[PDB]
């Protein structure tokens, strides 16, 4: 009788995990050029640039 | 407007499984479209989701 | 998956900052069972009729 | 067409299941007889007027 047995049920862990919900693919080419990423390290907290008016 | 679920990620709906009743109905509102997206060749349409069968 | 992973902080501030925790959800797939009622299929019927049984 | 062939089954249950005979359906041509009203063809008729029969 299944119900006089003892039902075990398969037990697991998946390896990967949810990243993220929004789409964060906006840049450079994807936005045409209008939102740029580039990799430029800088010094201190401000990067300033004169120019004539 | 069920589209609208699933927020920017709604481009993952594939297909839409549903009644041949639905279908007529669809077909129905085809034949007697209000304004002009359907003519007496595009009334017929399997894939009328944005493409979605 | 990790809610606040990324947290706005103060370079020129010593300050705590709350410690997170990895949670782990669970998905699950239920089983069905399903079966075929007796079927009455006696050799002698077909055999009268000349039929491979 | 063997009717309710796929039935759910309960594994931790013992009830009785209603037997299902296999049987056969048969389709009929009927056989039409048709004829034609008997048609006069006096040769007289045609003779008169000179005209072969």
């Amino acid at each position: 009788a299944l119900s006089d047995l003892q039902v075990f049920n398969d037990w697991a862990y998946k390896t990967m995990s949810e990243v993220l919900d929004q789409q964060v693919e906006l840049f450079n080419g994807a936005t045409r050029g209008a939102i740029i990423l580039r990799s430029a390290g800088n010094t201190g907290d401000l990067s300033e640039a004169a120019f004539w008016a | 407007a069920a589209q609208r679920i699933f927020g920017d990620r709604s481009t993952d709906i594939q297909v839409w499984v549903s009644h041949s009743s639905p279908l007529f109905d669809l077909y129905d509102n085809a034949l007697a479209n209000a304004e002009q997206l359907y003519v007496f060749g595009t009334v017929n349409v399997r894939a009328d989701a944005f493409g979605r069968p | 998956k990790i809610q606040g992973l990324v947290r706005p902080r103060d370079p020129y501030s010593n300050a705590d900052v709350a410690a997170k925790d990895l949670r782990q959800l669970v998905d699950n797939t239920i089983k069905v069972a399903s079966g075929t009622p007796p079927i009455n299929i006696p050799p002698s019927m077909l055999r009268w009729i000349q039929k491979n049984p």
